[PDB]
């Protein structure tokens, strides 16, 4: 997360990290109930075997309030590739159950339509991970928190150097240093409609950190909906 | 009618299903008497941060 601000006390509860043997966080997670973690299919190729971790502002200083889940299974999309990038998104099933309290709750699951309405043509979306504050610098020890304005479907096209699929969207800035950046993939795109916030997309890409003319690219969540309900009843 | 007014002045889901609005909440909520509010049904509803 380059820019931005810092996760306090209980500000972006439903965040998760994915931990390695290492015990390193390599990729985010939003929780979405008790049971289960939605993340980016492509974190699923970054790691050995790994858990979840929940409560967690700061990789140093431990904070009571966390938790270690293991993992269940993994639903990881079919379609997805690494070629396209399309499709990246995967639910996960944890083995035992998440403890809601300070720093940890789920994140709401929209309706299809009413969110493509309301909450994507809002300005803004808030995303966060413990992921790299800087292109070259390392993974970040704090939570960190960035409101990303949305980016006009075609602008995205035009400074993208791919193929945006109706699957991604865009959100970031176009000149100002701000934007996710390696780590931080898989983690939360969240939108805020009174007071209330919604799952809205997952740190996918992007073609850099934070680059003049280029934005960062996000899994669609509105368009996988009926998937994750189906993965929640496990398939 | 038109849920495009104020989001037809629910808390969350709007529908304007026949001619009237039609407000609609997510999973562990509930919606009160008057059809517009959402109501958590538990100490950590989704979406709310716990501050
Ligand atoms: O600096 S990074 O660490 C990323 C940080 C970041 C920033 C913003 C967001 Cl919302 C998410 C992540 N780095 C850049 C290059 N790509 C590797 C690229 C390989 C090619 N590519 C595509 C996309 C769509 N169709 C075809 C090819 C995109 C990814 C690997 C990782
Ligand atoms: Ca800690």
């Amino acid at each position: 997360i380059v820019g931005g601000q810092e996760c306090k006390d209980g500000e972006c509860p439903w965040q998760a990290l994915l931990i390695n043997e290492e015990n390193e966080g390599f990729c985010g997670g939003t929780i979405l109930s008790e049971f289960y973690i939605l993340t980016a299919a492509h974190c699923l190729y970054q790691a050995k075997r790994f858990k979840v971790r929940v409560g967690d502002r700061n990789t140093e200083q431990e904070e009571g309030g966390e938790a270690v889940h293991e993992v269940e299974v993994v639903i990881k999309h079919n379609r997805f590739t690494k070629e396209t990038y399309d499709f990246d998104i995967a639910v996960l099933r944890l083995k035992t159950p998440i403890t809601f309290r300070m720093n940890v709750a789920p994140a709401c699951l929209p309706e299809r339509d009413w969110a493509e309405s309301t909450l994507m043509t809002q300005k803004t979306g808030i995303v966060s991970g413990f992921g790299r504050t800087h292109e070259k610098g390392r993974q970040s020890t704090r939570l960190k928190m960035l409101e990303v304005p949305y980016v006009d479907r075609n602008s995205c096209k035009l400074s993208s150097s791919f193929i945006i699929t109706q699957n991604m969207f865009c959100a970031g800035y176009d000149t100002k240093q701000e934007d996710a950046c390696q780590g931080d993939s898989g983690g939360p795109h969240v939108t805020r409609f009174k007071d209330t916030y919604f799952v809205t997309g997952i740190v996918s890409w992007g073609e850099g950190c934070a680059r003049k003319g280029k934005y960062g690219i996000y899994t669609k969540v509105t368009a996988f909906l009926k998937w994750i309900d189906r993965s929640m009843k496990t398939r | 009618k038109l849920c495009s007014l104020d989001n037809g002045d629910c808390d969350q889901f709007c529908h304007e299903e026949q001619n009237s609005v039609v407000c609609s909440c997510a999973r562990g909520y509930t919606l009160a008497d008057n059809g517009k509010a959402c109501i958590p049904t538990g100490p950590y509803p989704c979406g709310k941060q716990t501050l």
